[PDB]
């Protein structure tokens, strides 16, 4: 059913709605409830795509940093036109 | 392997509307669907990397020809390109994932098998049109899109608006039809031949890209045309997304690049118009839906400027369209995830918190979120920054109205996908519904939907990715400070007391009422008119009483 | 143009047409784009690391490409009498 | 889900509604219409006669465009030395142009005319005098 | 201004009618319930502000001032629950109406089942 | 209660109970929920024609690939292919079967 | 409940059975005489036509006046043909002695 | 001939049976339709396409009745001999089946012949079969069937003086001999226009049809539909372009704006039809101006484009008539609005409906798409004006099609139930018909 | 479970009791079935719309307005409830 | 009736006349339909007018 | 949740109007109009007047921008000329109507190429 | 031609594409029929109209209000 549940009238929350797997607030009572797969590969897709971002941006630092133009002028200067 | 990619899903499809349905049930309706749009995904990959990697492309002779009379030859051949290796990687790996997670988002359905089968049907009729070598098999496939779209939008019989809505756009997308079919006449009479490879043109006589154009831009949903893209949302889930990640809409400017025949001012202009329309459009509503659809129709915009900027422009363009799709798909299936957590609620006004919906999906929409954005080092970064940069160097003045444009409207892209991001999480709970659905298989296609996402990434679409352009450093970083800036905004969610603008840009500018009076009304008093009037008056014959 | 003359071309149309090179990108620097083409379509993923010299020179070559159409414009507006001289 | 399982036994059995309306009746055979038999051999007797014209009848006698298919391979193979060798000759170039200038022809029509020495307008001014005597002479070079 | 019907509605009917869709407009207009609650609290306290209103001339331009101002600002974008009327969820998928069977129609009245000339 | 209705499958145990939907009628699909009870074995032989159709239209695949030009490196196509012609490189250099280079030029 | 057949087929048709028998008229629609009234006026409309302002001005306008538009656009059509194939005037109804069907003989 | 003449008395056998034995009734009324299928069958397994413009030349005495086969002729010969069992398999009664049998006699007879005056003779011998057959004393009207006997006959008697002139002129009625003697092309040609502009729906004088086709029953309806009109444009290709080509020049602007405004006016008065059987009336108009533009342009392959564009129609309307027959004779009614849910309570008869509809519209993998291609081909080249005409109001037609098929497929389910056995037997030639010629008509 | 789309009288009754006492005129002990809203709780028009609008949004139900207007009391509220099977 | 006092009463009456529309609006609009919607018409005959009026010039001017 | 009750649309019961044809009656009530503000009122109550009235302005406001830019700009604006590419290669991409390199003012027969690039639309005879 | 050519067909199937032309041309406008117009695939009437006016109006000392004739409209022509 709802996750929540909703007491009303300041009844007596029910003793086996109670406990460290329900949390009461204002009356009303929701569970702490922790599911596995779903978190691992909740885990697994963010470290991927965070590792991806900051890979790509380490090769391309310097690009963004300074302009091309700049960067590429900067290498004309020092490391030679040919 | 390579009909593998197009006569899969029609087989599957054929089946899972084939009274032997009758003896398999919904099980079995999606054992066979997610069996055939695997298979036809592993095949599509295999020829994704053969002709993209080892430059292999291959025609093929399928049923002989169509119909040859008179100089006219039409022939059921099928070719594969780099056009038609991506169009078909992409539909099929977008397709894949709708197919799993329409499996279960309608496992409630009564009909689901019809909903399965129609799916199946739209996939492979938009395998049929990319792999089209010749411009009959293109229309063929134009028609059966069409006609799977019109199947899949009616598929709730019971609500008159879906009705309205599917007639709607059957009769625009008739309109657009119509326009290529003149076109297609004109090509035919000034080229001779049918196929794409023997059509090489320098310059037509206008007609020719006018009315491809026009055409395009009604599939494409573009300015005078996008009316019907919002209300498509009264269908299922599945179908929006499948429609607006990698079919139909895309199908106008797979034609386009295809082609190469436009005119590249009506095209900047058309595309930049668009796509400022569209970005007013998305920051202005409160239905989750129709502010995504907004969101498709604006980089279908900034793919119809890459595309008129040229060749390379074009390439742009389509890996803008391959970028786009995976994302946009995603956006959608959280979007319906989020919805039926919260009891069909279909408003952002009545969300909040992170207690209705599971992990992954909110990871998901927030990878989605910044891939769309353009957030730097992703997904839509790369294919948007290049467009851009190509568009900041325009050797056309009237392009210099576009770039503006589409520098404003990503920054309002930004906002109003940030909003989207803020009202569905970040704000306090204003709802009555909390059903967190943590099924595998959505999970499982989002996840391919990421995946995919990371590979485009990874891997270019096409070489012009990491080919630098010589901009000022400050124009480069401008995107970036775009989004930024629509980020401050969208997280202040500060609004205007300028009302009488909000109630102008709310109503989407009226297009619909204008549209409902000028042609329309007044067909139905020509019609009412010329029966009555003519045909029982002035054209009657009465009888000679006697 | 005359003054900023273009370099000689090192790549010939046969081997612009072994490559399968696209014709719009037979330019001044159609040596570098043939090999930056040859490195990264055969690298599979790692192609951003193993090919990094290629892409380097070919984008050298661009810009000094950039360059010369850049000098030729601000030549040819000084000879119309776009620009003080 | 039944069973609380994917994979949980079925649940239907039975006729799953009527296919025509036809209802079994006390275990008996469906009785056959009286139109049955004769509607299927009349139409089925027609469609095998159809796919026997189809795949049989030869492909002169089906239809004209297998006629024509060896009668012209040969012309367009002799006619494309002839192109050729017009690229070889300006004088002959020329001379075609010259001819097509005085039949209503346009520079660009050079090879129109070469590719219809079989028509009927041709012979009938070669025979009648409007076509120009040279163009016989332009078509035998040119084969030659 | 009013629809006809609520032209009709008796005063005091009237009047919560207005304060009704007055607060739904509001709801409508805001960004969250959250947002809604001071401008519930301060349409509440501005009805506050009339109550001892007697004079039915200024009574009826307060109205009618109302009425329009509701009237101008009328929603495009409604908040609708989604099984009600308008809402995306109405009239999706309804119960079978009885419909009867006719068994075996062929069967009946066999070479007779023509037409009449 | 009406005489065919003993010929009739109930309600599914998918479909809502307090659904109605006037279980008569022969649908093309199957109907309402529909769940038959070999339904498993039925899958299994639906797989199997997918299958035989997959090995069909595979040969069939096979039989009627043009190839215009070498491709420009190794492919699996080979592997169930002969038609396939010699790839050749960017370079022009024809390459074995195996898309490495041959001797002379090769370690 | 009736029935309307054997026990081995042999449709029996019932004329003295208790129950109303199955046939063909057994879906017919209750008709709504509104409805009926409506369709009967809507068949027979041809009695509302009249010369009145409205009607006489809708005809005149976009009947006749789409008619002329669509002849002169033939006309038109017809003559650009004409030109852009190399022809000289051609006698269309009513247009005096002139070349009619060039002749496949000559080259124009 | 002899076997013509075999058939012809052996179908005039139903009369002399009695009516005590109906199973054989149906039997033998139904077998006489039989026969000709297979006979024509046979006649195309027997044509030669390498051979002559006609084959299988007959011709009677000085009686005229000259007899030939071309390709279109053969073509429609095949359609309506597939038409007609099914417009048997709707009768019930030994008058209908005498009616349908001359009937058929008639069209035959007609679709080969030779001589204009062979074909004004033969071609009308029918109208008081239709009159008979339109007001029926139960449920037919009277005034359709009075409406289009006196159009045909006006036509006819326009026609007769230009036949019996142009036969003085050239002291004959044979095509091959009127197509060459020079001859007063004008007053043949407009007497030619007035009567196939009659029996092909044109603009203005069309009206008859939407009465009469909706008056008449199933079969009837179903001929009426998928044969008489093309009775008139085998009428324009067998003799006006042969015989008269200069006023068939002269008048191409008045036939093409014409037309177009036949097609133009009908499309838009079909939207406010409030019955399905007259919008399913007056759709054929605008298919039958299709064909007499792309018969008049003669641009690149004219007749052959035409012909199929026929062979389409008479394939594809048919089951939009028979699904409306089933629909009025399952419901005592053709009113619109009590028509509703009905893919729920008939699902493989309402997916019919939609497949035929789609196959009105022109769509992909159906005869009428390539059709259409083809017809607009011909326009084309002819002119782009006409061709944009066309390609515009494509639309228009599919509006009122979609509009009218979802408000009485989808919605609240309410009215009979789907299909029968018989039903679906009746839909199933143009099932696989359209399918065949919209795959691989050609080879 | 239990109805027809209908919920039982008991639980409706206690949240319609529930709701109720959110007024800082209102005392506890005098909210009951079936009681006056202007004569016994004291609660003036606008009292009454919003009382509507929160069992409305209690229950998840979008009310006509006439019905609305016909609601004055406890009683005739829960008997409203009682007759919807929209109400969760 | 049974869901009126759920989901409303047949009470309200909608506010429409069935009444054909403005002849001078249905007018205008018509034309600017056609004017929108065959505008291929208009540039091929412009596109020759301008011809014809190039031409005119040519014989003005090669006659004097 | 499929099997939601829903109300019906109770069958007329006074006489139709003449042109009854544009009101969509599906059988479950609400009904609909043929098309959405074809009469009736609007979501907004906004009239036709008032966005004509708007339009009216945003519109030109819109337009503004692409006339002044296409009337009163020329190539001269960009700081470089296009990619170039020798006489062989380039001869055939400018070829191209819609070919982007036809801008090169610095191409030794710029006004020529620019006069080639012009539109037409009817064939020319 | 094509298919085997690839990239290289811009300058390598050009004559083959004329020829093609040159067949479609002399297949529709040969035996045209009374009422078609004449057909130019590779767009020569309107180039050699174009080159003509062109001269023309050299001729008459007055700018040109059409567009410059084009050396090649289609990959063949
Ligand atoms: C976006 C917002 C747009 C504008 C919304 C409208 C804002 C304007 C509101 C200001 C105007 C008014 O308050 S409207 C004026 C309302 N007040 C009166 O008319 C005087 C009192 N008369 C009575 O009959 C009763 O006391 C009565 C209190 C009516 C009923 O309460 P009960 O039945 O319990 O007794």
């Amino acid at each position: 059913a709802n996750a929540y549940h909703r007491t009303y009238n300041g009844k007596p929350v029910p003793p086996e709605l109670q406990g460290a797997d329900y949390i009461t607030y204002a009356g009303v009572t929701m569970k702490k409830e922790f599911h596995l797969f779903d978190t691992v590969l909740s885990k697994l897709i963010g470290a991927g795509a965070t590792f991806t971002c900051l890979y790509h941006f380490y090769l391309n630092a310097e690009e963004h940093w300074h302009g091309d133009i700049y960067f590429f002028e900067k290498d004309v200067q020092q490391n030679g036109w040919d | 392997m390579f009909l593998l990619s197009v006569f899969f899903p029609l087989l599957g499809g054929l089946v899972n509307t084939s009274p032997i349905a009758r003896f398999l049930g919904h099980r079995g309706s999606s054992i066979i669907a997610i069996g055939c749009m695997v298979v036809a995904f592993i095949s599509s990959v295999v020829i994704y990397y053969e002709v993209v990697f080892m430059g292999c492309a291959v025609s093929v002779d399928v049923f002989g020809t169509w119909f040859s009379v008179g100089t006219f030859h039409a022939g059921w051949t099928f070719n594969f390109d780099l056009l038609t290796a991506n169009m078909l990687f992409t539909v099929t790996g977008v397709s894949m994932a709708v197919h799993m997670y329409a499996c279960d988002y309608m496992r409630q359905d009564p009909h689901l098998n019809l909903f399965l089968g129609y799916l199946s049907y739209f996939t492979g009729f938009m395998c049929v049109l990319v792999a089209a070598d010749n411009l009959l098999v293109m229309l063929v496939g134009w028609e059966g899109i069409g006609v799977c779209s019109y199947l899949l939008i009616g598929y709730w019989s019971h609500r008159l608006s879906a009705v309205k809505s599917a007639q709607k756009a059957i009769l625009v997308n008739r309109v657009s039809d119509g326009l290529l079919m003149w076109g297609v006449l004109w090509v035919w009479y000034h080229l001779g031949s049918l196929e794409y490879d023997l059509l090489n043109v320098y310059s037509a006589s206008g007609f020719v890209g006018l009315s491809i154009l026009i055409g395009a831009m009604g599939k494409s949903a573009q300015i005078l045309f996008h009316v019907w893209l919002a209300d498509a949302m009264e269908g299922p889930t599945p179908v929006s997304a499948l429609i607006h990640a990698a079919t139909l809409v895309t199908a106008g400017v797979y034609l386009l690049v295809r082609l190469h025949i436009h005119d590249e001012m009506f095209v900047i202009i058309v595309g930049s118009l668009t796509a400022f329309m569209a970005g007013v459009f998305g920051a202005t509503q409160s239905d989750l839906k129709r502010v995504i659809a907004y969101s498709t129709c604006s980089q279908l915009g900034y793919m119809m400027v890459s595309l008129g900027l040229g060749e390379t422009g074009g390439e742009a363009s389509m890996g803008h369209l391959m970028t786009h799709a995976s994302f946009k798909a995603a956006l959608f299936l959280a979007a319906g995830m989020v919805i039926s957590g919260n009891g069909g609620n279909q408003h952002i006004a009545r969300y909040g918190g992170s207690a209705h919906s599971a992990m992954f999906t909110m990871l998901t929409l927030m990878v989605a979120s910044l891939s769309l954005i353009g957030w730097p080092e992703l997904s839509g970064f790369y294919s948007k920054e290049t467009i851009l940069n190509l568009a900041a160097i325009c050797a056309d003045p009237i392009a210099d109205v576009a770039h503006t444009l589409l520098l404003l409207t990503a920054m309002l892209t930004s906002a109003y996908t940030t909003k989207l991001f803020y009202q569905c999480f970040m704000v306090d709970f204003s709802g009555s519904s909390v059903t967190p659905v943590r099924n595998v298989l959505p999970i499982l296609a989002m996840a391919i939907l990421l995946l995919d996402i990371m590979l485009k990434v990874w891997v270019g679409t096409n070489l012009l990715s990491g080919m630098l352009f010589f901009l000022p450093w400050g124009v480069k970083t401008l995107p970036f400070g775009l989004m930024v800036a629509g980020i401050l905004t969208a997280t202040a969610a500060v609004g205007s007391e300028r009302f009488t603008l909000i109630r102008f840009c709310g109503s989407r500018w009226g297009f619909d009422q204008l549209f409902a009076r000028s042609p329309v009304n007044p067909i139905f008093d020509l019609g009412r008119i010329t029966w009555a009037i003519g045909d029982r008056g002035l054209l009657s014959v009465g009888n000679l009483r006697a | 143009a005359d003054r900023f003359p273009p370099p000689p071309m090192k790549a010939t149309q046969e081997q612009m047409d072994a490559a399968d090179v696209p014709y719009h990108y037979r330019d001044y620097c159609a040596h570098m784009y043939i090999d930056y083409k040859e490195c990264r379509l055969t690298s599979g993923f790692s192609w951003r690391t193993k090919c990094a010299h290629e892409l380097h020179a070919y984008n050298k070559c661009e810009y000094k490409e950039f360059k010369r159409r850049v000098a030729i414009a601000i030549e040819e507006k000084r000879r119309r009498g776009l620009i003080a001289a | 889900y039944p069973g609380g399982s994917f994979w949980s036994e079925g649940t239907q059995t039975g006729k799953n509604g009527f296919l025509f309306g036809e209802v079994p009746i006390n275990g008996q055979p469906r009785k056959t219409l009286w139109w049955e038999p004769y509607w299927y051999a009349g139409f089925g007797g027609m469609g095998v006669g159809v796919y026997l014209i189809y795949h049989a009848k030869p492909l002169e006698a089906l239809d004209i465009k297998y006629w024509a298919a060896p009668r012209a391979a040969k012309e367009l193979e002799t006619e494309m030395r002839m192109l050729d060798k017009l690229n070889e000759r300006p004088d002959l170039k020329e001379r075609l142009v010259a001819v097509c200038k005085d039949l209503n022809m346009i520079e660009d029509e050079a090879y129109d005319l070469v590719l219809m020495r079989n028509e009927y307008k041709v012979k009938l001014g070669m025979h009648t005098g409007r076509v120009p005597e040279d163009l016989k002479a332009i078509y035998e070079e040119l084969e030659a | 201004m009013a629809s006809e019907v609520v032209l009709a509605l008796p005063h005091k009917l009237r009047v919560m009618r207005m304060y009704r869709t007055g607060l739904k407009e509001l709801i409508n207009w805001s960004a969250n319930r959250h947002e809604w609650y001071p401008r519930a609290y301060a349409l509440r306290q501005e009805f506050e502000d009339s109550k001892a209103l007697t004079d039915r001339e200024e009574i009826r331009k307060k109205l009618e001032h109302g009425e329009e101002l509701l009237a101008r600002f009328r929603h495009w974008e409604p908040l609708i629950k989604p099984e009600f009327v308008g809402g995306t969820a109405y009239s999706i998928n309804p119960a079978q109406p009885k419909l009867k069977f006719i068994p075996n129609y062929d069967a009946m009245d066999e070479y007779k089942k023509g037409d009449h000339l | 209660e009406p005489s065919w209705a003993k010929q009739l499958a109930p309600k599914s145990g998918l479909c809502p109970p307090e659904f109605h939907y006037n279980r008569e009628i022969w649908y093309p699909h199957g109907g309402f929920y529909c769940d038959p009870k070999g339904w498993r074995k039925n899958t299994l032989l639906t797989l199997g024609g997918i299958g035989v159709l997959l090995y069909m239209t595979f040969s069939y695949s096979t039989a009627n690939e043009v190839r215009h030009m070498p491709p420009k490196g190794w492919i699996p196509s080979i592997m169930w292919n002969s038609n396939v012609p010699d790839p050749v490189d960017f370079r022009g250099r024809k390459l074995n079967r195996d898309g490495t280079l041959p001797e002379g030029e090769s370690s | 409940e009736a029935k309307q057949f054997t026990p081995d087929g042999k449709y029996m048709p019932g004329i003295f059975s208790k129950a109303k028998p199955l046939d063909r008229s057994t879906q017919w629609v209750h008709k709504n005489p509104y409805i009926e009234a409506w369709y009967y006026r809507r068949d027979h409309f041809e009695n509302e036509f009249v010369w009145n302002y409205r009607t006489t001005i809708e005809a005149l306008w976009f009947l006749g006046g789409f008619t002329a538009a669509a002849y002169a656009l033939s006309v038109f059509a017809f003559r650009q043909a004409d030109r852009r194939s190399g022809y000289p005037k051609r006698q269309i109804l009513g247009d005096e002695p002139a070349m009619v069907l060039p002749d496949e003989r000559q080259f124009y | 001939m002899f076997i013509s003449v075999l058939l012809i008395l052996f179908a005039l056998c139903v009369t002399l049976i009695p009516e005590a034995h109906y199973h054989m009734v149906r039997v033998w009324s139904f077998v006489a339709t039989i026969i000709p299928m297979w006979v024509v069958t046979w006649m195309w397994w027997n044509f030669d396409a390498s051979g002559h413009g006609l084959q299988m030349l007959v011709i009677l005495g000085r009686s005229h009745l000259a007899f030939g086969i071309d390709g279109v002729a053969l073509s429609l010969m095949l359609l309506t001999t597939v038409l007609f069992p099914i417009c048997m398999m709707l009768l019930r009664t030994v008058a209908g089946f005498m009616t349908f049998i001359l009937l058929e006699v008639l069209v035959l007879s007609a679709l080969c012949v030779l001589d204009l005056l062979g074909f004004y003779i033969l071609f009308e011998a029918s109208l008081i079969l239709l009159f008979l057959l339109i007001g029926r004393a139960p449920y037919g009207s009277l005034e359709a069937a009075y409406k289009i006997v006196l159009y045909t006959m006006a036509g006819s008697l326009v026609l007769l003086p230009t036949l019996f002139m142009i036969y003085s002129e050239c002291g004959t009625t044979n095509v091959l001999y009127m197509t060459c003697a020079y001859n007063h092309q004008t007053v043949l040609g407009w007497g030619l226009l007035a009567v196939l502009a009659v029996k092909i729906p044109l603009m203005p004088v069309h009206l008859w049809l939407p009465e009469a086709h909706v008056a008449a029953p199933t079969a009837g309806s179903v001929l009426l539909a998928g044969v008489l009109l093309k009775l008139g444009g085998i009428g324009f290709l067998r003799f006006m372009l042969p015989v008269v080509p200069e006023f068939c020049v002269s008048v191409f602007p008045l036939v093409s704006t014409l037309c177009l405004v036949s097609f133009l006016f009908s499309t838009l008065s079909t939207l406010r039809q409030i019955d399905l059987k007259k919008i399913v009336a007056y759709s054929s108009i605008a298919h039958m101006s299709m064909v007499t533009l792309a018969i008049f342009s003669q641009s690149e392959f004219s007749a052959y484009s035409s012909s199929f564009l026929m062979i389409a129609h008479g394939l594809i309307s048919p089951a939009l008539f028979l699904i409306v027959g089933i629909l009025y004779d399952r419901a005592h009614t053709k009113f619109i609005l009590y028509f509703s849910g009905l893919g729920a309570s008939m699902p493989i008869g309402s997916t019919l409906f939609f497949l035929f509809t789609l196959g009105n519209l022109a769509f992909p993998l159906f005869p009428n798409f390539i059709a259409e291609v083809l017809c607009m081909v011909s326009i084309f080249a002819v002119h782009e004006l006409l061709a944009y005409v066309f390609c515009v109001c494509q639309v228009l037609g599919a509006a009122y099609g979609f509009w009218a098929f979802n408000r009485v497929v989808h919605g609240l389910p309410r009215g009979p139930a789907d299909v029968t056995r018989t039903e679906f037997h009746t839909v199933l030639p143009l099932l696989i018909g359209a399918v065949w010629l919209g795959i691989k008509p050609m080879a | 479970g239990f109805g027809g789309g209908f919920l039982d009288k008991d639980s409706v009754t206690e949240r319609v009791l529930h709701v109720t006492k959110h007024f800082e005129k209102i005392d506890a002990s005098k909210v009951s079935p079936a009681a006056s809203f202007e004569k016994d709780l004291g609660l003036d028009s606008l009292d009454v719309v919003e009382l509507v609008m929160a069992l409305e949004e209690e229950f998840g139900l979008e009310i006509p307005d006439a019905e609305a207007d016909k609601i004055a009391s406890v009683g005739d509220a829960i008997n409203y409830i009682c007759s919807n099977p929209m109400a969760k | 009736t049974s869901l009126d006092h759920v989901f409303g009463d047949n009470s309200n009456k909608l506010n429409y006349n069935f009444e054909p529309m403005g002849m001078g609006s249905l007018f205008i609009r018509t034309m600017v339909m056609v004017g929108v919607f065959f505008f291929p018409v208009f540039i091929m005959i412009n596109d020759d007018y301008k011809y014809t009026s190039f031409l005119d010039k040519v014989a003005a001017a090669k006659a004097a | 949740g499929a099997g939601a009750p829903v109300k019906l649309a109770p069958r007329p019961d006074k006489p139709l109007p003449t042109w009854y044809e544009l009101w969509w009656d599906n059988g479950y009530y609400p009904g609909q109009p043929a098309a959405d503000f074809m009469f009736g009122a609007w979501p907004g109550n906004m009239t036709e007047t008032y966005y004509l009235r708007f339009w009216s302005v945003f519109g030109l406001a819109l337009a503004a921008p692409f006339y002044y830019v296409a009337n009163f700009t020329d190539e001269t604006r960009m700081p470089m000329v296009p990619q170039q590419y020798p006489a062989e290669v380039r001869d055939v991409l400018v070829q191209r109507r819609n070919s982007m390199l036809k801008h090169d003012f610095s191409a030794p027969d710029f006004k020529e190429v620019k006069d080639r690039a012009k539109i037409y639309w009817t064939p020319m005879y | 031609c094509v298919r085997a050519a690839g990239t290289a067909r811009y300058h390598k199937c050009t004559e083959v594409m004329k020829r093609l032309q040159a067949a479609v041309r002399v297949a529709s406008n040969v035996d045209r029929g009374p009422l078609a117009r004449k057909r130019d695939v590779g767009f020569i009437y309107h180039n050699n109209r174009l080159r003509e006016l062109q001269q023309q109006a050299a001729e008459l000392e007055i700018e040109n209000p059409f567009p410059a004739p084009a050396k090649q409209a289609t990959g063949g022509y």
